[PDB]
């Protein structure tokens, strides 16, 4: 088959900012390879087709280049619709393969996330299940690092996480951990805590709480 | 105007059997080529099969090799996708695309791309949702807004809306999206920011719509001690 | 309303080089004080038969030359640009009330023959010549200085060619394009017929006079003398011939029928 | 072209208003045929023609012979179908190593292109000649000479020929005109193109 070593995975630029995504070939596939947008939920639309073609109904800021083995591809001016994951594939020798995907954000300034915990609702524990969330809203980069402590122990394997795709509005992620636990094992333990690191904050910060407002 | 209009997706077990629908309309379906390619979960595209007009120029992807039959339909002009011996592997959404690989050697890409249609392979059965609230700290200072939600468990399939207040109140509303747990049914949380100071005196409803189970709830969240 | 196009409308007939001479050709030329049609805003079609002479005094933007446009056949389209004319023989669909100014009176350009792209030159008079000659379409313009609006000035000047397209369509109408924007500005059209004129090549290779043969007898005189003074005397310059006014075909009468009553009945 | 057209979509591009120089593609070995039909090939740089169309495609060698007047077959019934009457030339070469299954041809059937001469692409060319719908725009061309002054020469300025002694001149051509003539209607001197000057005869 064609393999396409499609670099860098992920980049970063800024409104109005040049972007450019490599992606390679096998054996001189000439121009036969096509481009695609893809936004969160929404199928592929063409973007490149034949590497030179822009496609009808596409404004005219998209553009891409590259022949061979080699495809440049350029954008011109970022507009704040235009956040999605591009692919390339090749469409030569009976097209099958598609590339890895880059995912492509606007750079914007660091900011620090708002850190809180949820315990558990009394509702959820008549079903008998106890959940506890920790929620990070509103952070950029994307790189957060989540120290779940209970009891003072660190934690690990018995979380989940959960990141919302980029914001129409500003851009910025939201970020959702859970912690499961069983209600048998809430009454053996006191303390709940989750710890967020981040490139917005200087130093960690930790949000603890324990188990019936004490 | 081109339309792709997608069917015939659902809930099968492994190793089962279950036939996509691709209906066409706008443009002559018999003088273009037909294509299929599927995304799993998360991951990037992949290929499936493709018909080029006739009943025996059939080409799929390896990975699909023998497994899955493609076929299509004169008169109303609609396509088909056998898909048979399902694993695991196979769950993903699928999409029927585009082709006018007969003369354009431009448009050679696949004009259009279908909103797809999604296959589940998995033994579960269909369950409706259970909703529990988060509860916020009451005796927060750390600022002057506070997070509220609700968690929607156990449910399947997709998918769900999220409105609060019957459309009275809905600043700062932020939908997640839904994850996968270990016992085999799929979660969501949804939550919302609010000034810490209208807790304890305005009314917070969240309201989770479910479309296939045609469920509705409404919780009230009051803040402890 | 109409005016007098005094000695205007004379273009270099054959692109061929001459001095100090008085040479004697017949083509399609402007009659010396003819009318011309005068226009101020609203622009009609107009009848193009075998050519148009055009005069304003940056108002006008370009021409639509056809058949029958609508994107039914092939016309003409010229505009001047942003500093470059532009020249399309397309099945353009005409609006009912054209109107230029982004564009719109340029628009629906499909189906396309023939294209050119050339270099456009326009209180200031712009004359124009358009002819249609075995296929080529041939167009002459001069630009000169005009101090009255009133009728057309009282000099002379020659149009030199400025543009040949072998575009082979048959033309029959024509309309102007007006800037409008939303001043309204005037116009001249002549036609042309094929008169016999005697144009003046000075020792610079510039023509400076010349006479319309057909206009007076005294012109006519200096054609066939084939020079501007003519010495007293008598000269046989024509010939009068009256024209028959109709015809009449006679023969002998009711004779011997055929009988045809004698098959049919 | 960096992709041709299919043959279930054949290119017609119309060229008009140019020189079409035929001797480096004529000369050029990186054809494979190169048939023309009713005037030979080294005479088209004399003769003239009101528009030529290009019409490009991709076949295969199985059916590249099917390319000419009154031809049957698949291609020729269903698909790029040459006229009865007089056509311009075909041109022809292998493309083995760009398209030898994106490639189909015309209820349709695929190319099976195993890059392992009968059955392997070939893309051709078609250029038809009109000569007759309108005023003729496109000449092949003509190869320019160095003029010699002051000597007896036999002279060609487009088109305008004879023999004389060509010498300097101070005779002010207007720049549209190209060539003067003297009272009783004869040549006395001409605008020479590539250098514009005016050259006395
Ligand atoms: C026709 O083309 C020739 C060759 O390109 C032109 O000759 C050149 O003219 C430039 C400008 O004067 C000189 O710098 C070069 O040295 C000339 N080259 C030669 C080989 O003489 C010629 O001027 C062109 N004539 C036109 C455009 O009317």
């Amino acid at each position: 088959d064609i393999q396409m070593t499609q670099s860098p995975s992920s980049l970063s630029a800024s409104v109005g900012d040049r972007v450019t995504i490599t992606c390679q070939a096998s054996q001189d596939i000439s121009n036969y390879l096509n481009w695609y947008q893809q936004k969160p939920g929404k199928a592929p639309k063409l973007l490149i087709y034949d590497a030179s073609n822009l496609e009808t109904g596409v404004p005219s800021r998209f553009s891409g280049s590259g022949s061979g083995t080699d495809f440049t591809f350029t954008i011109s001016s970022l507009q704040p619709e235009d956040i999605a994951t591009y692919y390339c594939q090749q469409h030569d020798a009976l097209p099958w393969t598609f590339g890895q995907g880059t995912k492509v954000e606007i750079k914007r300034t660091v900011a620090a996330p708002s850190v809180f915990i949820f315990p558990p609702s009394d509702e959820q524990l008549k079903s008998g299940t106890a959940s506890v969330v920790c929620l990070l809203n509103n952070f950029y980069p994307r790189e957060a690092k989540v120290q779940w402590k209970v009891d003072n122990a660190l934690q690990s394997g018995n979380s989940q996480e959960s990141v919302t795709e980029q914001d129409s509005k500003d851009s910025t992620y939201s970020l959702s951990s859970t912690l499961t636990l069983s209600k048998a094992d809430y009454e053996k333990h006191k303390v709940y805590a989750c710890e967020v690191t981040h490139q917005g904050l200087s130093s960690p910060v930790t949000k603890s709480f324990n188990r019936g407002e004490c | 105007e081109v339309q792709l209009v997608e069917s015939g997706g659902g809930l099968v077990q492994p190793g089962g059997s279950l036939r996509l629908s691709c209906a066409a309309s706008g443009f002559t379906f018999s003088s273009y080529a037909m294509h299929w390619v599927r995304q799993a979960p998360g991951k990037g595209l992949e290929w499936v099969s493709a018909i080029w007009g006739s009943g025996s120029n059939t080409y799929y992807a390896d990975s699909v090799k023998g497994r899955f039959t493609i076929s299509r339909d004169n008169s109303k002009n609609t396509l088909y996708l056998q898909m048979n011996s399902l694993r695991a592997e196979d769950t993903a959404v699928y999409y029927c695309a585009r082709g006018r690989d007969l003369a354009a050697f431009t448009k050679t890409a696949f004009d259009v791309w279908g909103q797809g249609t999604l296959v589940t392979v998995s033994s579960a059965s269909t369950k409706g949702p259970s909703v529990f609230p988060l509860a916020p700290s009451s005796k927060s200072t750390s600022g002057g807004t506070a997070a509220l939600g609700c968690l929607v468990k156990d449910y399947f399939p997709e998918p769900v809306t999220v409105s609060w207040n019957s459309g009275a109140l809905t600043s700062g509303v932020h939908t997640f999206p839904a994850v996968l747990q270990s016992s085999g049914l799929y979660s969501l949380s949804s939550v919302v920011t609010v000034p810490s100071s209208s807790l304890g005196t305005q009314t917070y409803i969240c309201n989770v719509n479910h479309k296939p189970s045609n469920t509705k709830v409404d919780k009230r969240v009051e803040p402890k001690s | 309303a109409y005016t007098n196009s005094f000695t205007r409308g004379v273009y270099y007939p054959d692109k061929v080089f001459r001095s100090s001479v008085l040479h004697s050709t017949q083509d399609l030329f402007l009659p010396f004080f003819s009318n011309v049609t005068w226009f101020h805003f609203d622009n009609p079609v107009l009848p193009f038969n075998d050519g148009v002479y055009f005069a304003s005094t940056n108002i006008i933007r370009g021409w639509i030359f056809g058949t029958t446009l609508d994107s039914k056949t092939q016309s003409l389209l010229i505009v001047n640009n942003a500093t470059n004319v532009v020249i399309k023989v397309c099945e353009f669909q005409f609006c009912n009330d054209p109107f230029l100014g982004e564009f719109r009176v340029y628009s629906s350009a499909n189906n396309c023959t023939f294209e050119y792209v050339s270099q456009p030159f326009l209180k200031n008079l712009r004359e124009f010549v358009f002819k249609n000659i075995d296929g080529y379409f041939k167009i002459y313009s001069k630009h000169t200085p005009i101090n009255l609006v009133r009728d057309l000035p009282q000099g002379f000047s020659a149009l030199e060619p400025l543009v040949d397209l072998p575009i082979g369509i048959n033309i029959t109408r024509f309309q102007t394009l007006l800037a409008l924007h939303r001043g309204a500005a005037a116009y001249y059209v002549g036609y042309l017929q094929p008169r016999t004129f005697l144009l003046k090549y000075n020792e610079n290779g510039t023509i400076t006079d010349a006479v319309d043969c057909a206009l007076d007898p005294l012109s006519e005189t200096k054609c066939t003398l084939k020079s501007f003074t003519v010495e007293k005397g008598i000269y046989q310059t024509s010939n009068f011939r009256v024209q028959p006014t109709e015809s009449i075909v006679r023969f002998p009468n009711i004779t011997n029928l055929c009988p045809f009553g004698e098959v049919f009945n | 072209a960096t992709r041709f057209a299919s043959v279930y979509a054949w290119n017609r591009k119309r060229i008009s208003n140019c020189v079409a120089d035929y001797s480096v593609l004529y000369n050029s070995a990186s054809f494979s045929t190169f048939k023309c039909y009713g005037v030979s090939p080294t005479k088209l740089n004399d003769l003239c023609f009101t528009n030529v169309y290009a019409d490009s495609f991709v076949i295969r060698g199985d059916e590249v012979r099917q390319i000419a007047p009154g031809q049957t077959g698949k291609i020729a019934d269903y698909n790029y179908k040459l006229p009865d009457d007089f056509t311009g030339c075909v041109i022809a070469w292998n493309s083995n190593n760009l398209d030898s299954y994106n490639y189909l041809y015309r209820p349709l059937q695929s190319y099976g292109f195993q890059p392992t001469v009968g059955y392997q692409p070939y893309r051709v060319v078609v250029l038809s000649f009109e000569l007759l719908h309108a005023p003729a725009t496109v000449c092949g061309p003509k190869k320019s000479t160095n003029l010699v002054k002051n000597k007896c020469v036999n002279f060609n300025f487009n088109g305008l020929t004879g023999t004389g002694v060509l010498t300097e001149s101070n005779k002010k051509f207007l720049p549209f005109q190209q060539f003067g003539r003297d009272i009783a209607d004869t040549t006395d001197a001409v605008r020479d193109p590539q250098t514009l000057e005016i050259l006395d005869i």
